[PDB]
RNA sequence: AUUCUGUGAUACCUAGGGGACGGGUAAAGGCGAAGGCAAUCUUUUAUGUAAAAACUGACGUCGAAGGACGAAGGCAAAGGGAACAAAAAGGAUUAGAUACCCCAGUAGUCUUUGCAGACAAUUAUGAAUGCCAUAGGUUAGAUUUUUAAUUUAGUCUAUAAA
């Protein structure tokens, strides 16, 4: 501000506001789906331990293909349910 | 017609659907040591 | 020219259905829900119907037949095919009844569908033959292309940035050579003019340099030159310097093929009460009230604003089936988006009573217990 | 005017609370050994929430419930006090705190590259 | 830019003739000093253009 | 070919922009180029607080210019603006796609309207 | 954003658990009473409530269970039209 | 009278389980209006199109703009997934590159959005600020 | 043909930098008039000392977006202006 | 446990200095002869891909040798030194423990200039040419009634003939 300066820092994105509706364990809700959207917690386990860049691209393509087989296999459950209900 | 019986039917989902969250929201807080 | 087994093929009724024509236009920059999907604004595939001995058979004329259990029961067989034969072997059907019962419950209103009006009200038929063309001359000037509703080039207002750029870059730019004999046969008509007059007291048209001064003068009345290229690329008008330029053309005839009546002004004979002031009522239910502050009301399975005027301004969880109120529909139009957009009016309290008392719901008949 | 902070940082092995001033000097600094917890139980969550209740209570005591008008919440680390004192806030004994909080910051520390960290540990 | 000196005097001397001022229509109400001064402005505003469409054109000033 | 240079200059006086505009821009025209636009963005607050040269500041006086120079120039200008001890930070970008077209588009330097392109 | 993949040719097209293994309702129960003891005491009289209701859940009959989901049983039949084959 | 307030909260509460927005022009029928359709089993506000082509506009021409950064990370400045943005890859990379270019040459935040957008979102008198100490 | 129609796209480039040339700065008099016009302490509408006071802020996705999803009622007529001269210009060949 | 801390640590801050590293984006994605290549600006460099025309007119493929390039570790010299870490050493565990684990830690990793030439340097598959039926994805374009199809060059999945 003019007077006091904003204190801009990695906390200063991770901040919610408390407000009239939104209580301090409404704003608690809010910052843990920020936290777990933003991965903040899977960050503080790869960085732990040092990952040189092979083992790093094979766990990525391991992760990867089952991210696309089981959103594969979402789709043909619903499918299935599709078909299902115009009887076939 | 059709569309009153099926807004009943909507009435009584959300009826019990609104009671969901209410009671869920109020027992968010662990307020059971009944001060 | 063509096998017999071809010549059959090319008159069959399956090989007759429609394609699948786009969906409604919606807001291009904004964001939508992409698994589920309710009903459309207009119909997108033929709906399917079938002789009461064949579909207890599940017979459609379709590849295959269908189930019974989610084909047979109902009243009016009405189904809509998605693909005759899919990845999975089955034919992707779903019901036809959200848009084949609309559109007989829309036409039991009895009301044809109005021009566009600006806001003296004067309902004019869409069908009328000076504004409803679509074959032009290329003679053909300017005073009269306002009344046409089917135009070749697009509506620069609603296309959105990038399709402008492709639109100028595809489409327009290559048409320079061709803009330039545009402009060759108007000078015919330029020296004809000022030489054929005096003679009840073709030029040569063709020139190079003549038209590169001839277009400089109209650099000072841009009006002049928009109105000539826009009846070469075949733009719909934009503003008055009139056919309801504000929102753009419609993108289908403006009748959009959901009614065929050119006027409403008759009157309902009744059997006892002889002819009637207004159309009957028609019930219609509430949604959205307005406690944004404006009302939906579903009238005829199409959602248009309340009446200008309780029910309709906070929601009563108390009354069964939803709140519902008796309406008159005024106007029917069809906007430039193909949506089907109805003006209702709230409806009397004598014509209500009317109208119920020949299903037998009026409490107090007006014959007979009417005292006064 | 800047509110208090209540930073609460919590690993694996242990778990720190901080209640400092607007201009972030520290007025309360304690740790799970302070009560009393030796080598290994102070990482067991119920450590953590009686650390979180004795720094509740010790605030009491100095009259800041009072003079605390706004208050920010400040998580570190996602250890078992992370929850554990976030329930003695939002219980019971944050009765008369919970109404001074106006914000809710994590200031969790990432690297973005970095130095490097430790090798992988081959337990087995 | 795949640019020659003729090419490019070529579009000077377009771009001048389209944007000339054209005077009016006719002699008898014709402003005088309304078109004189419209004249300087145009040649000014030209001159302008040349240099610096010049500077822009220039291969010196590009890149390998 | 076309730059486009963003200065960020220690606040409170208004002269020292002016100075390093006039310097940035006097080079521009003297070595044979042409500036486009040059906008004057007030004082705001910096992404974050930085220290040079011995100062730690907290906003800066921003301002873009967008000129069409040489390599040689455009070097040179970068070079002192960056030994000016009044400027916080600074920014330089090559604007286009290095062709006509879309280089005679970029005329003044948008706020509140984007780069057609 | 890509669609989802068809699946590749598996021996079989299945869900683990196809009825949703429910948690105790009255494990839940409990660790409010737990939260009590902690916050309130153990033989204070605020938690003389909570555990009156602890108690109210084992006096109570266990809910019977759902009928099977008949899931796989659909899932088994469009598996070689919904996916790339059927491993043997 | 307050028997008129409780009204007002049961009316609020059941317009939030009607998730969908009537529009003038669009065709319902009986089943619009039961819970399989309002309940909405879309869990994902997808976006149209690709913007970047609907909005004609080069994302590294416009890495200047603070608005169009703080669009395009999360509110701890990470770049969004195609999954938010809904861009193809190429627009994907040009978007990303744009915001890598903005803070890269330090006029963008990477850590949160861009002070001056902050100072105008919810919460302004409780943005952190910095006593002097001293 | 083929040719000259690279050279007409290449020449309608050199109109459109013609025009545009107004606005461009080539000598030293038109910097320091440029300069000491808009380098002021007051110019932000000074109270504010900032563009962001004078101009709120830099166009976002969802200024964007409104301007073809909200609205569309009257900011499409100037809009339909501009757009209206740029089809005459290009297929015209000048400047409109 | 060795170890750090009353010479005030951990925790929470303010102000300066230093070295490397590269979060999200990110994908079956891309690039190069391979080795390999992922923050950013400017500068600089050879191929390759699509569509149309124009141009040269067999100017092509493979290629012993020579020469060039070639991961990590390593040698030599001069810098750098935060972090990590062979060696050396200490504390534990164990029947014993060089070890796996832990407190610390030097070469080395990084910079510049040379040497060196060995790799699961892998697709366990040399390079290139002609040819053989489909399906579902995906990458960069092109065409179109740009919805979606058609098509060129890549890449992957599952099959037919074989
Ligand atoms: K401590
Ligand atoms: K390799
Ligand atoms: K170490
Ligand atoms: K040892
Ligand atoms: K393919
Ligand atoms: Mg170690
Ligand atoms: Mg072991
Ligand atoms: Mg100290
Ligand atoms: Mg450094
Ligand atoms: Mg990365
Ligand atoms: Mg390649
Ligand atoms: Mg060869
Ligand atoms: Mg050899
Ligand atoms: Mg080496
Ligand atoms: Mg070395
Ligand atoms: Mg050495
Ligand atoms: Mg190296
Ligand atoms: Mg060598
Ligand atoms: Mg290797
Ligand atoms: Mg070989
Ligand atoms: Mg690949």
């Amino acid at each position: 501000q003019q007077e006091l300066n904003i204190r801009l820092r990695p906390s200063t994105g991770r901040t919610f506001y408390v407000s009239g509706h939104q209580d301090f364990a409404g704003a608690l809700k809010l910052l843990h789906r920020t936290v777990a959207a933003n991965k903040v917690k899977k960050d503080v386990r790869l960085q732990r331990f040092h990952e040189r860049p092979a083992l790093k691209r094979k766990r990525n393509l391991r992760e990867r293909w089952r991210a696309r087989f089981k959103e594969g296999f979402k789709a043909a459950v619903n499918r299935t349910f599709e078909l299902k209900n115009q009887g076939w | 017609e059709l569309e009153n019986k099926t807004y009943e039917s909507w009435k009584k989902w959300a009826t019990t659907e609104i009671a969901r969250q209410e009671s869920a929201r109020a027992s968010m807080y662990t307020n059971v040591v009944d001060n | 020219g063509v096998s017999p087994g071809g010549a059959l093929l090319r008159t069959s009724r399956m090989f007759s259905l429609p394609p699948v024509i786009p969906p409604p236009p919606g807001n291009k920059l904004q964001m939508i829900s992409e698994r589920a999907s309710a009903t459309e604004a207009y119909p997108t595939h033929q709906v399917l119907t079938t002789f009461e001995s064949s579909r207890s058979r599940g017979d459609w004329g379709l590849k295959r037949p269908l189930p019974l259990k989610s084909t047979t029961g109902t009243t009016y067989p009405m189904v809509k095919v998605k693909e005759m034969d899919s990845l999975e072997q089955i034919t992707d059907f779903t019901s036809g009844t959200q848009h084949g019962l609309t559109l007989k419950k829309f036409q039991a209103l009895n009301i044809p569908i109005s021009t566009p009006s600006e806001i003296r009200p004067v309902q004019r038929s869409v069908f009328e033959a000076d504004t409803d063309v679509t074959a032009f001359s290329p003679d053909e000037q300017i005073q009269e292309a306002e009344k046409r509703w089917k135009f070749s080039g697009p509506w620069l207002a609603g296309m959105t940035p990038g399709e402008f750029k492709e639109y100028l870059a595809k489409t327009v730019r290559p048409k320079r050579a061709e803009f330039r004999k545009f402009i060759q046969k108007k000078i015919a008509a330029q020296k004809t003019e000022a030489a054929n007059r005096e003679l009840q007291e073709k030029p040569e048209s063709i020139t190079d340099d003549e038209v590169t001064e001839y277009l400089r003068r109209l650099r000072n009345d841009n009006q002049v030159l928009y109105d000539l290229v826009g009846q070469f690329l075949d733009l719909a008008p934009l503003k008055p310097p009139s056919p309801y330029g504000g929102r753009g053309p419609p993108i289908t005839h403006p009748s959009a093929g959901i009614s065929y009546l050119r006027t409403a002004a008759y009157l309902n004979n009744h059997p006892i009460y002889g002819p009637q002031k207004s159309h009957p009522p028609v019930q219609a239910r509430v949604l959205k009230p307005r406690r944004g502050n404006d009302a939906k009301i579903g009238v005829a399975g199409f959602v248009a604003d309340g009446p200008l005027g309780s029910v309709m301004d906070k929601f009563d969880p108390s009354i069964e089936g939803g709140a519902k109120l008796w309406v008159n529909v005024d106007k029917a139009t069809v906007d430039s988006t193909g949506r089907v957009q109805l003006t209702v009016s709230d409806a009397k309290a004598t014509d209500v009573l009317i109208a119920k008392e020949l299903i037998g719901d009026a409490r107090e008949p007006i014959f007979g217990s009417a005292p006064k | 005017d800047e509110p208090y902070h209540f930073h609460i940082y919590s690993h694996k092995h242990n778990t720190h609370i901080t209640v400092t001033k607007p201009n972030r000097d520290a007025l309360i600094s304690l740790s799970c050994g302070n009560l009393g917890f030796k080598k290994s139980n102070r990482k067991h969550y119920d450590s953590a929430y009686q650390l979180g209740a004795y720094v509740v209570d010790k605030m009491h005591q100095m009259n800041l419930h009072n003079k605390i008008k706004k208050m920010e919440v400040v998580l570190r680390g996602f250890g078992p006090g992370r929850e554990a004192v976030i329930k003695v806030l939002l219980g019971n004994e944050g009765r008369m705190l919970r109404s001074s909080i106006v914000r809710v910051s994590d200031a969790t520390r990432l690297k973005f590259g970095g130095t490097r960290s430790k090798k992988p540990r081959r337990l087995g | 830019y795949l640019l020659n000196k003729d090419e490019f005097d070529s579009a000077i001397q377009y771009a001048e003739h389209i944007l000339k001022p054209i005077k009016a229509e006719d002699r008898l109400t014709a402003d005088p000093e309304k078109e004189d001064e419209e004249a300087r402005e145009h040649a000014a505003r030209h001159a302008k253009a040349v240099a610096a469409l010049e500077r822009i054109a220039k291969l010196e000033h590009g890149g390998a | 070919m076309l730059y486009e240079t963003i200065g960020i200059v220690r606040p409170g006086n208004i002269a020292e922009v002016k100075e390093l505009v006039l310097t940035a821009g006097k080079l521009i025209l003297n070595q044979g180029g042409v500036i486009r636009d040059i906008k004057n963005w007030g004082t705001f607050l910096l992404p974050r607080p930085i220290s040079t040269n011995q100062q730690r500041h907290n906003r800066g006086h921003y301002f873009v210019m967008r000129y069409d120079a040489s390599i040689a120039t455009h070097e040179e200008v970068r070079r002192t603006m960056k030994a000016d001890p009044r400027v916080i930070r600074t920014a330089n970008v090559k604007l286009g796609d290095g062709k006509l077209e879309t280089l005679s588009r970029f005329g003044a330097i948008p706020w509140r309207s984007l780069e057609e392109a | 954003p890509n669609k989802p993949i068809r699946l590749p040719p598996l021996k079989q097209l299945r869900v683990r658990q196809a009825n949703k293994a429910e948690e105790n309702p009255c494990i839940a129960v409990m660790s409010s009473v737990l939260a009590c003891w902690a916050s309130a005491g153990y033989n204070s009289a605020g938690c003389a409530t909570v555990e009156n209701a602890l108690r109210a859940c084992m006096d109570a009959p266990k809910p019977a269970p759902k009928p099977n989901n008949t899931i796989n049983y659909h899932l088994s039949r469009f598996q070689e039209r919904l996916t790339q084959g059927k491993s043997k | 009278v307050q028997e008129l307030l409780q009204s007002e909260v049961t009316s609020n509460n059941y317009m939030r389980m009607m998730r969908r927005r009537w529009n003038n022009g669009d065709v319902y029928a009986p089943r619009d209006l039961s819970p399989y359709e309002m309940k909405g089993r879309n869990g994902g506000w997808v976006e149209a199109a690709d913007v970047v082509d609907e909005l004609g506009f080069s994302p590294l021409d416009n890495y200047r703009n603070f608005s169009l950064i703080s669009d395009y990370i999360t509110p701890f400045g990470r770049i969004r997934h195609s999954k938010e943005t809904g861009l193809k890859p190429v627009n994907q990379r040009k978007i990303a590159k744009m915001v890598r270019r903005a803070i890269g040459l330090g006029i963008h935040p990477s850590v949160h959005k861009h002070p001056e957008i902050l100072k105008n979102s919810n919460g302004r008198h409780l943005l952190p600020l910095v006593v002097p100490k001293g | 043909e083929k040719e000259a129609m690279k050279s007409e796209a290449r020449r309608d480039a050199v109109v459109q930098l013609y025009v545009a040339s107004k606005n461009f700065i080539v000598d030293e008099k038109e910097l320091e008039e440029h300069v000491n016009k808009h380098f002021t302490e007051k110019i932000h509408n000074a109270s504010g000392r900032s563009i962001w006071d004078s101009q709120k802020n830099p166009i976002s996705m969802r200024e964007l977006r409104n301007e073809f999803s909200g609205f569309n009622t009257t900011s499409a007529a100037v809009k339909t202006t501009v757009r209206q001269k740029n089809v005459a210009e290009e297929l015209t060949g000048g400047k409109l």
